[PDB]
């Protein structure tokens, strides 16, 4: 078997925002820790308080889906990515875009920022990323390879420096200058919509139907499976303290223990008033900055904030 | 005689890839005609 | 009916350039390129055959259908060298497809490389496939005599499938053959392997049958 | 030993050929090996479903 | 004498078929202990290698072996040709079918809405 | 101290060559007490000459290393009627005379070019298929070929 | 004796005080150019089938294909500083190189 997990306490629903009019697609916090943003199917990006639930304000260019947000660490910078192949930067000073990334051929499915260098890396459904120069605007590298639709990028500071994961089920872990892929994993047998990164632990994660995978940088030799979320996987995320939530399409969110792989919790929620029920389904998670709250964006237009139990001990609810 | 890419198909193999080599001597393999 | 070497021609460009615009039309599903490929086989212009294997298999290499059709076409043609290089490569990039080994063994089982079907056997369960499969190795080494070797694969087989069936098959091949003192010290390894916290009746019957 | 030296460039002219051909795209790279785990079995009910 | 039967059963898998079709092939082979031996008696341990263990470059046929798998190549062939048993051409019954794709249309139509 | 057959299990095969003392002593005591020395594991052939020669045993792996059991190195121990006129002939090659060391050749065909400069001191009684199958692999233009083959078991007959 | 027949060679070997050339055991015979590629053996004797799916890639490539890279490795440990990410110094570096 295994030395025995670790016990974590487990989350309980607070709050349930609900003011966008379509899925909520994307969520990620500011680095301060004071706000986070959505963004939504009904082409804003909305910008909230994160200790009150209010709304700030509500940012419109978009011409369909915002499928990706991210904040930058270094610039008061936020990159969104759309359906309409179209990169934007807004500078948050102005509230305005100041910079527009052109080239993809399709649909932007996600996109993330470079820790150190002031770069972009951008997947799409052309079944292309691309590095852009935040500066210029220009694309410095096409990461070209995979064979389907690419649904998730993720970058790091260490090497290799891309992992991609695509529809064709595959990853691929390419390096940054070069702009060529070291390796290719193909343990799935389903499109790999989701990759984490541990972050002091020099290990990842990637999630799919079938069930997902630890692997160990930097490359990526198989480490073990995490079994039992049978559900289309559409994203992970990971604390500091080894908690990995994996939140999937039909609603149902697993929480699981990253060392050892123990499934320790699984939530269940429920749709907002006015929803079918064949509308529950999860489409982001983020962790705060504190790594308290669990935020998650909903395909029944809420936002669903997570904290955890502070009542519960080793015996009121014991590992198995 | 003025067409682009119609011999592309009778004259020669249209893009050949030739198969990779494994583990055995293909060189003594031919094969007959119609 | 083509008189000779121009009209004859012509209909094979006619046809050729008409499996060539569908491919590039859709580039995607192989019954083009598979209908391409055969028609160019049954003309006997199999290097055109091989070139448009090759080239289904960079649109598409996870399908098996091609895999087949393609060492097919060179087992016919008697190219037994090409063939086997194709088995090699399919059995390395797609592993756990079972027909591609099976089918590998076959061919060199016929062709009469006893020795090389064993090889491949070896390589193939040194993926810990599945019951079917060390079956159909055990019956590969029954066809022939070698019993020795067929315990030695049923020893390693009732570990990668510590199942009481198979503890029970395993004993029942050693009897069918006679050797009752190497079964019984089979059923008495298959009762302390197994422990009393799972043990159930099968065994026990199948023991109890032995013994009577 | 020999002396390289760089050819002026006229700044009037003009590029001097034409970019745009167009070609399929050549074959990627070796396929990779498909480690899956081994297939499970459906039965004639499931395909039914 | 002997006696065993075998009931075909849906095609779950395309290896479900393969497999039992594998099953009836195998059984029909038979083995020459002859040539056998007289292969043994020339390479001897050569004859029991590991997936890892031994190695000779090829091993070359007689044609008539080749002929052999030839052979069962184009009996397995014609088999496999027969996969789908056809319908004979009855009109004895009501036409409400303008071609054949529609007729089959209709057909797939009558299996899903009873 | 003459060991007959010094097998040295290469990893692409088994080996065993006879060395004639009675024709070359020096050379036979130095590589019998070399192979018995464990010294050639790791030794990654220098030089693979497609139906000429497989020579290796160079603690560098790279031709200016080797040594002797002499010191750096010794004479050759020349033979009149010995040759290099078939493969397997096991002759210590030198860049000099008198400066024979570490360094181990194979002949795998006639070599009549090598005599006189390289003193012919045995043949290799095992494994002679191997050698021909390591003389047909691929090497770079430096003879070093693109298969780092290296010896597994180095010691001598008992 | 000149030895013709490889038979003569007993458990093999050239003569080379016999003025014949010697072709012990399939030797001495430049043979035809043939097409199979290098049959390498692993470090312990294995068959390195890893050189047929690497057809033809530079050995930067990590290529899986073998069983063992499937298998769970028992890396259930907080401790072991196998796993800890480079040093923030050659972080540096490479973020200065990049």
């Amino acid at each position: 078997t295994m030395p025995k997990p670790q016990w974590h306490p487990p989350w309980k629903l607070y709050r349930v925002i609900s003011g966008h009019l379509g899925w909520v697609r994307c969520i990620a916090v500011e680095p301060g820790n004071q706000w986070f943003v959505t963004g939504s199917a009904d082409r804003t990006i909305k910008i909230w308080d994160l200790a009150s639930g209010k709304l700030k304000l509500s940012l419109t260019g978009h011409i369909s889906t915002v499928r990706g947000v991210i904040v930058s660490t270094r610039s008061p910078y936020l990159f969104s990515c759309g359906e309409d192949k179209q990169v934007k930067c807004w500078d948050l000073e102005y509230n305005k875009v100041i910079r527009h990334y052109h080239g993809h051929l399709s649909a932007v499915y996600g996109l993330d920022l470079h820790p150190t260098i002031d770069v972009l890396v951008t997947c799409s459904r052309d079944s292309t990323a691309r590095i852009w120069d935040v500066r210029t605007k220009a694309s410095v590298h096409t990461l070209s390879g995979h064979t389907n639709a690419v649904a998730t990028v993720r970058c790091q500071a260490a090497e290799p420096q891309i992992i991609t994961g695509s529809h064709d089920t595959t990853i691929r872990l390419w390096d940054l200058v070069a702009g060529k892929t070291r390796v290719t994993l193909t343990n799935h047998k389903k499109s790999v919509r989701a990759v984490v990164l541990h972050p002091r632990h020099y290990t990842f994660a990637s999630g799919s139907p079938d069930n997902i995978k630890q692997w160990k940088f930097p490359d990526g030799s198989f480490i073990q499976n995490l079994s039992g979320h049978n559900a289309i996987i559409n994203t992970l995320t990971v604390n500091s303290d080894g908690v990995l939530v994996s939140g999937a399409d039909n609603g149902t969110m697993h929480l699981w223990d990253w060392r050892t792989g123990y499934n320790f919790q699984r939530v269940h929620a429920a749709v907002q008033p006015g929803s079918l029920d064949s509308e529950s389904g999860i489409f982001a998670c983020a962790f705060d900055q504190s790594e308290s709250r669990l935020l998650t964006a909903e395909a029944d237009k809420t936002i669903k904030v997570y904290r955890e139990d502070d009542t519960a001990t080793e015996e009121t609810h014991p590992v198995s | 005689r003025k067409r682009k890419r119609g011999v592309d198909y009778n004259a020669e193999i249209p893009f050949e890839k030739k198969p990779a080599l494994g583990f055995y001597d293909t060189s003594e393999e031919n094969y007959q005609a119609l | 009916k083509i008189t000779d070497e121009e009209e004859l021609n012509d209909y094979k460009l006619r046809k050729r350039k008409t499996f060539e615009d569908n491919i590039r039309k859709n580039r995607t599903v192989i019954s083009n390129w598979i209908k391409y490929a055969q028609w160019e086989e049954s003309l006997k212009e199999i290097q055109r055959a091989r070139s448009i294997y090759e080239r289904a298999l960079d649109v598409d290499y996870r399908n098996i259908t091609l895999w087949l059709k393609y060492a097919e076409m060179e087992m016919k043609n008697r190219q037994v060298n090409h063939a086997r290089n194709i088995w090699d490569r399919a059995i390395t990039t797609l592993p756990r497809v079972n027909q591609f080994w099976y089918k590998y063994t076959y061919m060199e089982e016929m062709l009469g490389n006893v020795a090389g079907a064993r090889q491949v056997f070896e390589r193939w369960m040194e993926w810990q496939p599945e019951e079917q499969a060390w079956h159909s190795y055990i019956n590969f080494e029954l066809r022939y005599k070698e019993v020795d070797r067929a315990r030695t694969i049923y020893e390693r087989f009732v570990l990668v499938h510590p199942d009481v069936k198979n503890w029970i098959k395993y004993a029942r091949f050693e009897e069918k053959h006679a050797y009752f003192a190497h079964a019984r010290k089979v059923y008495e390894r298959a009762v302390e392997f197994f422990g009393d916290e799972h043990m159930d009746e099968h065994l026990y019957v199948a023991f109890a049958k032995f013994e009577e | 030993v020999i002396r390289m030296v760089e050819m002026q460039k006229d700044p009037m002219e003009p590029p001097r050929f034409k970019i745009n051909k167009k070609i399929p795209r050549g074959p990627p790279s070796p396929p990779a090996p498909v480690m899956h785990s081994p297939s499970r079995k459906m039965t004639v009910k499931e395909q039914q479903e | 004498k002997k006696k065993r039967k075998n009931p075909d059963l849906g095609f779950s898998d395309y290896a479900a078929a393969q497999l039992r079709q594998y099953h009836r092939l195998t059984k029909q082979i038979k083995p020459d202990m002859e040539t056998y031996e007289r292969l043994r008696e020339k390479h001897g341990e050569e004859f029991f290698p590991t997936s890892n263990s031994l190695l000779h470059g090829t091993h070359v046929p007689s044609t008539e072996e080749i002929d052999r798998m030839v052979i069962d190549l184009e009996k397995q062939i014609e088999k496999r040709d027969k996969y789908s048993r056809r319908r004979p051409y009855n009109d004895d019954a009501d036409i409400d079918y303008i071609n054949e794709r529609n007729a089959k249309f209709n057909k797939k139509a009558e299996r899903f809405y009873g | 101290w003459q060991p007959p057959n010094v097998y040295l299990e290469t990893s692409m095969g088994i080996i065993v060559l006879e060395l004639y003392w009675k024709h070359a002593p020096k050379t036979c005591k130095n590589f019998a007490e070399l192979a018995r020395r464990g010294y050639y594991n790791g030794t990654k052939f220098h030089r693979i000459i497609k139906d000429f020669m497989i020579q290796g045993g160079d603690p560098t792996g790279t031709g200016r290393g080797g040594a002797s059991i002499y010191g750096k190195q010794f004479e050759d121990e020349l033979h009149p009627d010995l040759k290099f006129t078939g493969a397997g002939i096991l002759a210590m090659a030198n860049a000099g005379p008198d400066t024979n060391g570490s360094q181990f050749f194979v002949t795998l065909a006639p070599t009549q070019w090598l005599d006189g400069k390289h003193t012919i001191f045995g043949r290799v009684c095992q494994g002679i298929g191997m050698v021909n199958r390591v003389g047909m692999v691929e090497t770079n233009s430096q003879d070093r070929p693109v298969d780092d083959v290296k010896i597994i078991k180095a010691y001598p007959s008992g | 004796w000149i030895p013709r027949l490889l038979e003569d060679f007993g458990d093999g070997g050239a003569f080379p005080e016999i003025h014949v050339a010697q072709y012990p055991l399939d030797m001495g015979r430049k043979k035809k150019m043939s097409n199979a590629l290098a049959i390498q053996v692993d470090s312990e004797g294995k068959i390195k089938y890893d050189a047929i799916a690497r057809q033809g890639q530079s050995k930067d490539k990590v290529i899986y294909s073998k069983y063992t890279d499937l298998v769970p490795k028992e890396v259930m440990n907080a401790d072991d500083p196998d796993l800890q990410r480079p040093d923030e110094e050659a972080i540096k570096e490479i973020t200065e190189k990049t």
